[PDB]
RNA sequence: CCGAGCCUGGUGAUAGCUGGUUGUCCAAGAUAGAAUCUUAGUUCAACUUUAAAUUUGCCCACAGAACCCUCUAAAUCCCCUU
RNA sequence: CUCGGAGCAGAACCCAACCUCCGAGCAGUACAUGCUAAGACUUCACCAGUCAAAGCGAACUACUAUACUCAAUUGAUCCAAU
């Protein structure tokens, strides 16, 4: 049960405070995705802020 | 009578006199007398009630002349043979609310015609195939050989 | 006609009614069931052994050991703070018009919470976190009456129906203590207590009563005309001028926000045995019952 | 309870109408309640059995059953199921006919 | 359950039912789904959609919950601007 | 009758375990299963009983329900009519 | 000792043994795996679980795209952290 991947928290850069959790490989740089933000109703950049747990 | 610190005269000293809240201001966009109103049950069992409103468009002089002509083009499908503009509403049980909706439709007609909006609004999806149908009906058109 | 006498002329020939020949109406007394005899004896309906026959069943809700149904469901605040929410018994315009057509509520005098209770129009339960009545719009089309009613809540359409016929509607706040006194005054006059001044509404409810659109009793009287005209334009009715009416003096009549009843200032002690009213003269008491 | 005031036009905005004067010369009579309304009520038991009750019936109550069975049969297409209680002077009918019977009893002036 | 209290001699109410369920005057009981806040990262949007829905209970459950509560919780309330006010009465229901 | 005395009291201790459970007469009435420190028990369902409301239920004609595959099974499901 | 596939159980569903065999307690790709909503299936109860038209909003003029591949690939309530 080696924890290959981890659960992280992606925060929007629009300042809306909207965030979602995604899965990424441990040995990898922090993610910068382009996810949909329902507050502003358009796709916006997200960034990994903090790790939740080890999958 | 009894008076307390929280009396209206003390709270609002610039509003004295009993006949201060019941004075109809004398300083009138839609006159009711110039409108024909009807109430009738709809699909009765259906709960909602219907309130019809009709009035002659041209004879009515409480609307700007250019607006009448602008309204007799846009809402030409709501005009009968005689010339009356009909406005129904059956989205409530109470005749009050149904009449309020019809009256507000008139205030919206006089604003659209006066705003003169010429902005490129979004095209409807149901009207996108008619634009193609009409376009292709013009390239079938022909000119007389000898005009 | 015939049936009434048939049952009394037929009683003339029968024996005298007495304590012997009485019986209950059939179908009103089921037979008692006792654990005796072959049918109902022996095990006596309890079954054979187990916890069933010995009367040691587990509590209600116990499912035999697996996490019960009422415990495996998460908690949600459906009823969080239910004892501190305000309730208002609805009063429909159909009900009000029905009370007026029967004489149970007279429209010639101001209609308040007391007159409605005295006419059995509503039933307020102050101990059940009731704060008054809310005037609802049901029966607005058929409503035809000119009244001066005071209700703690009122909808925008109910106001229009009363202001269309030439009436006046006002919204006032009664605290739980005053609400019990306004509904049942007589039981309060038997306590030998002076009439108390009602309190102001909580901070959250001040906007509602300080607004003219809700016909608030703490609102600016100068803003009512413009608000009365809006409903007329919106709902298509001609705003009548009540100043011309003869009942105008009665419609304007309103009680001081610190007042409970009409013509009875706070501080007085009603004496029902002698039909007299006692008023304090102490300079300090007068200032307490006037502020 | 106060007696209802006299009105110029009947029925009133609420729909109340006073009884006819004199009383109709029928074998039976249905008097008003203490609140001056027709005594026709809806009853229900077991969550599925809908009934209608006519109380405060004086005189021959079997003639009222005949008049009701002759007035409701067209609406149903069949003779309605009723129950008569001579003791209590009550008529009990299967089904909801509250508004239909209140108007029919007003035409007779009860 | 306590059928007869030792001080008042009356039936008591189970407060574990009041913190989880809502009773409509008609007789229906509304609840949440078990697990609508647990491990949302491994569940699908469709499953999460029906997990945060307020659902009804059955006859056997509702009869039990009515026995575990007193008559005070079955009365008709007139709260101001209640989100469930329209659900306290049934419409066009037969049998 | 000391693996821990006797008496009284708390005490009508508790016991999913055993035993017992008192007049007459008629009627309907044998039950897939799931969970459970649970299989000597209980709760839900199923069966069973009573009252009520309503309209279909049982029996069943064609047509119709898979390839991969070893017994090319007895049959079932669905189903108007009757 | 929970979960899944096959046989026993041949053809709708269901079916046991300290019966016979093989497996699971993940991984990978996306980042609209966004919101919402008719109608339905359901491991014989409940709990849980499952499939979904239309619609909003996106994408799109190529991608068998508009409920990802994958068989199981999992853990209620209270409580704690925030
Ligand atoms: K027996
Ligand atoms: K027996
Ligand atoms: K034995
Ligand atoms: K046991
Ligand atoms: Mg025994
Ligand atoms: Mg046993
Ligand atoms: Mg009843
Ligand atoms: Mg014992
Ligand atoms: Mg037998
Ligand atoms: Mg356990
Ligand atoms: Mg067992
Ligand atoms: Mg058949
Ligand atoms: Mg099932
Ligand atoms: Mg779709």
């Amino acid at each position: 049960s080696k924890s290959k991947n981890i659960l992280v928290r992606m925060v929007s850069e629009a300042g809306t405070g909207f965030c979602f959790n995604t899965k990424r490989n441990r040995l990898r740089e922090k993610l910068t995705l382009l996810h949909y933000d329902p507050v502003v109703k358009q796709r916006v950049l997200f960034v990994e802020k903090k790790k939740i747990r080890s999958l | 009578e009894f008076k307390s610190i929280y009396s209206l005269d003390k709270l609002y000293p610039e509003s004295q006199g009993s006949d201060t809240a019941w004075r109809v201001p004398n300083g009138s966009d839609i006159p009711l007398d110039r409108l024909t109103i009807s109430y009738c049950r709809s699909s009765g069992n259906k709960v909602n009630s219907k309130a019809e409103v009709r009035f002659h468009l041209a004879t009515a002089e409480w609307i700007a002349e250019p607006v009448r002509q602008k309204i007799a083009i846009t809402h030409k499908n709501k005009i009968n043979r005689l010339g009356e503009l009909i406005l129904t509403s059956e989205s409530s049980r109470y005749q009050f609310r149904n009449l309020a909706d019809c009256l507000q439709k008139i205030r919206d007609m006089i604003t659209e015609a006066s705003q003169t909006p010429k902005e490129p609004t979004k095209e409807d999806v149901k009207l996108h195939r008619i634009r193609i149908e009409n376009m292709n009906r013009e390239r079938l058109r022909q000119k007389r050989i000898h005009s | 006609q015939g049936g009434g006498a048939r049952a009394l002329d037929l009683l003339r020939g029968l024996p005298r009614v007495s304590l012997a020949n009485l019986k209950p109406n059939p179908g009103s007394k089921k037979p008692e069931r006792r654990p005796r005899g072959r049918r109902r004896g022996r095990k006596c309906g309890r079954g054979h052994k187990g916890e069933r026959q010995r009367g040691t069943r587990p509590r209600l809700g116990f499912e035999g050991g697996q996490t019960p149904f009422y415990i495996r469901i998460p908690k949600y605040g459906f009823n969080e703070g239910h004892s501190f929410r305000r309730q208002y018994k609805p009063l429909s315009l159909n009900r009000l018009q029905y009370l007026i057509d029967l004489g149970r509520v007279d429209p010639s005098q101001p209609i308040d919470l007391t007159q409605l209770v005295n006419g059995r129009g509503v039933t307020i339960q102050p101990l059940k976190r009731d704060y008054g009545v809310q005037l609802v719009e049901e029966g607005a089309d058929t409503f035809t009456a000119k009244v001066n009613i005071e209700v703690q809540l009122a909808s925008e359409l109910a106001i229009a129906a009363i202001e269309k016929n030439g009436g006046v509607v006002t919204t006032a706040f009664y605290d739980p203590r005053s609400l019990d006194i306004v509904c049942k005054p007589v039981p309060f006059f038997l306590r030998g207590q002076p009439i108390p001044k009602r309190m102001l509404p909580p901070e959250e409810l001040v906007p509602y009563y300080t607004d003219a659109k809700n016909r608030g009793y703490l609102a600016d009287p100068a803003k009512f005309p413009e608000a009365r005209l809006e409903l007329a334009r919106k709902y298509g009715y001609i705003l009548p001028d009540i100043t011309k009416d003869e009942l105008f003096k009665m419609l304007c009549t309103r009680k001081d926000p610190r007042q409970i009843f009409f013509g009875l200032a706070p501080g007085w002690v009603v004496n029902m045995a002698d039909k007299k009213i006692l008023k304090p003269t102490d300079e300090n008491l007068l200032k307490y019952y006037t502020s | 309870i106060p007696d209802p005031p006299k009105h110029e036009h009947y029925p009133t905005p609420s729909g109340w109408q006073p009884p006819r004067d004199p009383p109709p010369n029928l074998p039976y009579f249905v008097r008003r309640s203490r609140m001056h309304n027709i005594p026709v009520y809806k009853d229900i038991t077991h969550g599925n059995r809908q009934m209608t009750v006519i109380r405060k019936v004086e005189g021959d109550i079997w003639a009222l059953q005949k008049d009701v069975e002759d007035f409701l049969s067209p609406l149903l297409g069949k003779t309605p199921v009723t129950q008569v209680n001579e003791v209590t002077g009550t008529l009990r009918i299967k089904g909801y006919f509250d508004q239909e019977l209140k108007a029919w009893l007003l035409e007779k002036g009860f | 359950l306590t059928y007869f209290s030792a001080r008042k001699g009356k039936r008591k109410t189970v407060k574990a039912v009041i913190d989880r369920f809502l009773r409509l005057h008609c007789g229906l009981w509304v609840r949440r789904k078990a697990g609508y806040k647990k491990k949302l990262w491994k569940k699908t949007p469709a499953r999460k959609k029906r997990l945060r829905e307020f659902v009804f209970c059955n006859k056997t459950q509702s009869k039990l919950l009515d026995k575990m509560t007193t008559s005070f919780w079955k009365r008709r309330n007139w709260y101001v601007d209640d989100p469930y006010q329209k659900y306290h009465d049934r419409t066009n229901l037969k049998v």
